[PDB]
RNA sequence: CCUCCGCAUAAGCCUGCGUCAGAUUAAAACACUGAACUGACAAUUAACAGCCCAAUAUCUACAAUCAACCAACAAGUCAUUAUUACCCUCACUGUCAACCCAACACAGGCAUGCUCAUAAGGAAAGGUUAAAAAAAGUAAAAGGAACUCGGCAAAUCUUACCCC
RNA sequence: GCUAAACCUAGCCCCAAACCCACUCCACCUUACUACCAGACAACCUUAGCCAAACCAUUUACCCAAAUAAAGUAUAGGCGAUAGAAAUUGAAACCUGGCGCAAUAGAUAUAGUACCGCAAGGGAAAGAUGAAAAAUUAUAACCAAGCAUAAUAUAGCAAGGACUAACCCCUAUACCUUCUGCAUAAUGAAUUAACUAGAAAUAACUUUGCAAGGAGAGCCAAAGCUAAGACCCCCGAAACCAGACGAGCUACCUAAGAACAGCUAAAAGAGCACACCCGUCUAUGUAGCAAAAUAGUGGGAAGAUUUAUAGGUAGAGGCGACAAACCUA
């Protein structure tokens, strides 16, 4: 757990066991080229390798072989209106690998735009707008500039 | 001049400063005389994850659940709910003794059991 | 994001669970030991003359022979009283100007309305 | 803005606050007494009115003290009413020359005394005025117990006074058994004082030491609420049963 | 979600969390604030959903319903009454479709109307002796109940369907807590069968 | 010697009422017509009373 | 065509020419679009150097310079023993770049290894005419310091005398 | 009509009243924003100085106990520029504003932000339509310094007299000041808008009121006493002390390292000569590449040489192969 004072372990004391952990990992898709066994995560600044291994093998029960983590420093150059730097929150990405030689890819959560239900408080306005656009766009360059309302 | 408003991270000092700073990671061991790390298995936080097989409770509540009044759970309520019935039962018969109270859950000291409350031996 | 409110809902649910378990732990500690705040400490004055709450760091060796703990001083020393008086005067000026602002706002409210 | 209390009342305000307000009355009175000491480095005037020459008109005269400095060597040892004088001295005793600065230093004689109340010899760098006062007071114990806090000007003197007061109040065996007549004679020789025990423990202590002693006396580890809860419960059940 | 607003932010119909609001008054302009009537929360009689009446304006003496209320500047709108004219869709070569937009009004220009005779009547806060607090008329002595308006959650409970990740009701209200003198950590340790033989030694705290 | 130009706006009306809000729009008309009326072909020839 | 340069280590703010939309306005000494930009996407994973050493007493005079002749003087840059206790083990900091100090995208300055010119890297010239003046380069019929206070840029390659 | 001019609110200063505050979890004395190990040493001190006395060596209210008269009285004072009491009658508890202001004013402040140095520290302008910006509408325009609309037309401190008409006709040496004498070739100035410079006692003058008495205790009085009006500038130096900061460039020292091809090597604090340390001269520029540069002619380059890292010596001083040289341009 983070932001929690750890008890001082004495030579020969009991096992340090945590129940309600305070860690939040994030599965981020790799940006560059990566093999089929290396999976990239994002652990907080207060998390090591064995902690991530135990977290992955205790909850999700994922066989982890090796863990290679590093610190990512956020950008700090964006200026506001009063000429002041904007500090971005930093994070620590991980690069775990499977054990039994299994493969893992990152699916897409998005190609499924087949939705067209009944819309009365949103689709009706767009329908009226497109109907007005279809009924109004009927200019005639042969008129010169006279309005097309007077039937005479 | 150098920067001042920014905090002191681990990418500012020379070769003699990269190491003793860190990012606040919790140590799980120490070093020896041969540039090695002696990791102790009793210092790494062991995550205790119970079984989630026969557990019928969803993380989201339904809107058909009725609301109720909110009140803090003080120590007096827990006392009157736990120790009061037993005390009343042992006093209504005729065997209560104000000399010994260790049979109701009260502990005179916290150095006897493992999970102490005031010094807090458990992590979280 | 399709539904960003679910994240906030889970966050407040976990915060409520943490508050509940902390209240239960505090109630059990009061029923057993009878002292609030599991983090021990005492009100000590630093070098700047500020009454802060020093938190114990939990060491191995005692304090009467430690090398780093003895270098941590805890005395005001007669040279910070002037700075404390100046800070008190500054805070008094801040409070007086805030009260003057409140009175001016009340006068404007009573004049316009 | 302005302050409600003057700058020379903040000490009294802090004493009347909270932690400093629990002090006993006699200690607070002895601290707020503030009495002028005896003239040492200056001859005090006889009467309040003095007839000066050149004009036959009486004028009121006053004796002002001399701002003397007290080094820690004075607090460690037993000195009189003297010390270091950081003043200025002209050249040839004339104001039409050069104003130089001169600091006088008292004379120190490392002697050895013997207290009859404590029965232990101590090495104290005593001066001359202190020896004269001891000879006039007929012993060292009388000189320590008769002179007030504004006359010793030392912490060791106040500590010795407090120790003698505690020894005379508690009636603790000074020497040893097999001969109580000597202890009885010693207690009878110093009988014109006999400060009670509840007031002799706060004699000579500073402000920080007094605060520390009051905090140590008012420590008391927090009693668990389980005892108070079961006491209230048994009281309530007795009240509802006996009725 | 939780954005800190400036100490002198102007409320202009649009909610603070919108693109048009950030476009209108970005965090860079500190224009003159508009002083409003210091109305407390107990004297606010008009709500959202009840019928109102416009005192004066371009269409005085007309009735209507309120669809949005503002407590920061005492701005209330009427359901298509005191409105003007503008255009929604606007491009670089074609624009049209004139849709009227409502205009906010103050509390001094809006009076509550009782549904008995449809006449303007001042309504006060008379605390009933039954227990609840409703609105009681002055010159008529009539009671006006609170209008039923849908909450900001955007979902009604009369037809809610529990989803896959939504629990039922017979399990969330099941009494399963057993008050005792045992901590949660040791309880979940002894419940799973985890044992420990060694103890914790003496440690200092300073 | 460090100043730029402000005033960043656009001249186009996009969608913003129904984007996370609880106040709809109370219109007073519709888009077009319901059903287009078809006059007779011999309207100009039979412009009298009846036939 | 140059390479009197470049690649790494040492010191240094840490994201500072990768993509996307804006490129209407805003910084390129003008443009394309990008080393003088707005927001979103994520780089760098250690084995590299650090993070170091349980005590009680005791031990350590015959340099380096191919160290083998010889020869010295500035007399020198490197090592263990007996006893007690200790068989849990791989955690942490950075691995981007066209980059630093001088108000700057400055003909200024920066420690060691690598081929001392190569496999690193860049363009003195925007176009039009050949005004005067100034600066940088080759030589000239005869004299070679006769002009200048003085051999003052310059190339030949230069001896003797005096003072300090 | 472009450039650009005004639109009031964050509030700002002092009164009366009131005594004002400081942990949600973690980190904060080592390289603060660092979870984890063996000498415990760390405060108790006449402030000084400028100015004045036309210098200055004695002296010069500042000292933190409520008014006033005594009284600026006795006194102290190179008995002089000045300083200055005491004894004595005495000193009516409780009420929420500005005959002050509105962004060059009022706190510097939207802020102790950017920026400068390693460092203490110094430290500045900000925001204007509107009831409905979910009214991106058509208007409200009109005034200063700079511009086109709409350049010049011979002659003259730019001006006056004038006629039917700009010039043509006559006269006429910019502004404030130190100065007898200044447009003089002496000093200041490009304009516009905001800001900036005569504050006060004893003794005097005038006008009400009372009167041998005046005056709301105290003081004066052989026509006096009380009250009111009336009056005495701004900015600009080198110097001194007290509290803190600097040897990262440069002077010196300390501990551990690195650098020097090749030839002649007479054994060498030898020679030529790469890289390297410093710069004797010519030419280029002095608002330049640069608040100290560009090529060679230059001296050294096996040692009194240079350099990467870390520490110490700082002003009543540091250092100094002694230049009064250096101590962050
Ligand atoms: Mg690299
Ligand atoms: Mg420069
Ligand atoms: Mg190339
Ligand atoms: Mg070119
Ligand atoms: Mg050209
Ligand atoms: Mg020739
Ligand atoms: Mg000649
Ligand atoms: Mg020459
Ligand atoms: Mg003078
Ligand atoms: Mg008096
Ligand atoms: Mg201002
Ligand atoms: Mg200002
Ligand atoms: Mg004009
Ligand atoms: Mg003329
Ligand atoms: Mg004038
Ligand atoms: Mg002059
Ligand atoms: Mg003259
Ligand atoms: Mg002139
Ligand atoms: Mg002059
Ligand atoms: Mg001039
Ligand atoms: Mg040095
Ligand atoms: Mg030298
Ligand atoms: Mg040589
Ligand atoms: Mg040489
Ligand atoms: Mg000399």
């Amino acid at each position: 757990a983070r932001n929690v004072v750890y008890p001082l372990y004495r030579l020969g004391g009991p096992q340090l066991r945590v129940f309600r952990t305070n860690f939040f990992i994030q599965l981020v898709r790799p940006g560059v080229a990566q093999p089929e066994d290396t999976v990239q995560f994002r652990i907080p600044m207060e998390m090591t390798r064995v902690d991530l291994r135990n977290y992955l093998e205790g909850i999700y029960n994922v066989p982890v072989a090796a863990v290679r983590t590093r610190v990512q420093h956020g950008s700090n150059k964006r200026r506001d209106h009063r000429n002041v730097r904007i500090k971005k929150p930093d994070y620590k990405v991980a690069y775990v690998q499977l054990a039994h030689g299994q493969t893992f890819t990152f699916p897409d959560l998005f190609p499924e735009k087949d939705e067209s239900p009944e819309g009365s408080a949103a689709d009706d306005l767009y329908s009226m707008l497109e109907e007005e656009r279809q009924q109004r766009q009927s200019s005639d360059p042969r008129r010169g500039g006279v309005p097309s309302w007077f039937g005479l | 001049g150098a920067d001042r408003m920014s905090k002191w991270t681990s990418k500012r000092g020379p070769r003699s400063f990269r190491g003793r700073k860190g990012r606040g990671a919790k140590g799980i061991g120490f070093l020896t005389s041969g540039w090695r790390f002696v990791q102790i298995k009793e210092m790494v936080p062991e995550f205790v994850v119970p079984d989630l097989t026969g557990f019928k409770l969803k993380p989201y509540v339904s809107y058909l659940a009725p609301e109720s009044e909110e009140t803090p759970l003080t120590a007096a309520q827990l006392f009157s709910e736990a120790v009061a019935p037993a005390i009343e039962k042992d006093f209504k018969d005729g065997t209560f003794d104000p000399d010994n109270l260790e049979k109701y859950g009260f502990e005179p000291t916290q150095e006897g059991k493992l999970f102490q409350l005031y010094p807090r031996n458990f992590l979280r | 994001m399709p539904s960003p409110e679910r994240l906030d809902k889970v966050v407040d649910s976990m915060d409520a669970l943490d508050k509940v378990v902390q209240e239960r732990e505090d109630a059990l500690r009061l029923l057993q030991t009878g002292q609030e705040r599991a983090r021990p400490g005492a009100w000590r004055r630093d070098i700047f003359g500020r009454i802060i709450w020093h938190k114990f760091k939990q060491w191995v060796i005692p304090w009467h022979l430690n090398k780093r703990y003895n270098r941590k001083r805890f005395f005001a020393l007669p040279y910070v009283d002037h700075f404390l008086r100046l800070e008190r005067e500054k805070r008094a000026r801040i409070k007086a100007r805030k009260e003057n602002l409140e009175r001016k706002k009340a006068k404007i409210l009573l004049k316009k309305f | 803005p302005l302050h409600k209390y003057p700058v020379w009342l903040w000490k009294r305000l802090q004493l009347r606050e909270g932690i400093c307000s629990r002090l006993p009355g006699h200690y607070l009175r002895s601290l707020e007494e503030e009495r002028t000491p005896t003239p040492v480095h200056y001859r005090p005037h006889g009467a309040k009115f003095k007839i000066n020459p050149k004009n036959g008109q009486r004028e009121r005269v006053e004796d002002v003290p001399i701002p003397i400095y007290f080094p820690p060597e004075s607090q460690r040892g037993l000195w009189g009413g003297e010390g270091w004088i950081l003043g200025q001295i002209y050249a040839n005793n004339d104001k039409l020359s050069k104003r130089l600065k001169k600091v006088w230093k008292p004379q120190l004689f490392e002697r050895e005394f013997y207290s009859e109340i404590l029965d232990k010899k101590f090495t104290v760098t005593v001066t001359m005025r202190t020896l004269d006062l001891i000879d006039e007071a007929y012993g060292l114990d009388f000189y320590i117990l008769k002179a007030s806090g504004e006359d010793l000007c030392s912490k060791f003197g106040m500590d010795l006074k407090r120790g003698m007061l505690l020894r005379l109040a508690r009636q603790d065996p000074q020497l040893h058994p097999e001969d109580p007549e000597r202890r009885a004679a010693i207690y009878d020789k110093y009988k014109e004082f006999a400060i009670p025990e509840e007031e002799a423990e706060w004699v000579g202590l500073t402000l920080e030491e007094a605060i520390e002693k009051q905090r140590l006396l008012e420590e008391k580890d927090p009693v668990p609420l389980f005892k108070i809860y079961v006491a209230e419960l048994i009281q309530q059940l007795q009240q509802q049963a006996l009725s | 979600s939780k954005v800190t607003l400036p100490p002198h932010y102007r409320y202009g119909m649009s909610p603070p969390g919108s693109v048009a609001d950030k476009r209108k008054n970005p965090p860079w302009i500190r224009r003159r604030p508009v002083v409003v009537e210091p109305i407390s929360d107990e004297d606010w009689y008009l709500f959202c959903g009840d019928t109102v009446e416009i005192l004066e304006g371009k269409d005085a003496g007309k009735q209507g319903k309120v669809v949005q209320v503002i407590r920061q500047r005492n701005w209330v709108v009427v359901g298509g009454l005191n409105t003007h004219y503008r255009y929604i869709g606007k491009t670089m070569d074609y624009r049209g479709t004139m849709i009227p937009s409502e205009a906010p009004l103050l509390h001094r220009q809006v009076k509550l109307v009782d549904p008995m005779d449809r006449k303007p009547t001042e309504i006060e806060w008379r605390f009933t002796e039954a227990g609840e607090r409703v609105r009681v008329s002055t010159r008529s002595g009539r009671i006006i109940p609170k209008p039923e308006f849908p909450r900001a959650d955007g979902i009604v409970p009369e037809t809610w369907i529990d989803g896959p990740k939504d629990t039922s009701v017979e399990d969330a209200l099941e009494r399963t807590y057993v008050p005792c003198l045992k901590t949660l950590q040791e309880e979940v340790m002894e419940a799973m069968g985890i044992k420990e033989t060694r103890k914790y030694k003496k440690v200092y705290w300073y | 010697t460090e100043k730029e130009f402000m005033q960043h706006a656009r001249k186009a009306g996009l969608v913003i009422p129904p984007e996370k809000s609880d106040r709809s729009i109370h219109l007073a008309c519709t888009a077009g017509i319901f059903d287009a009326y078809v006059p007779p072909e011999g309207d100009a020839r039979i412009s009298s009373l009846s036939k």
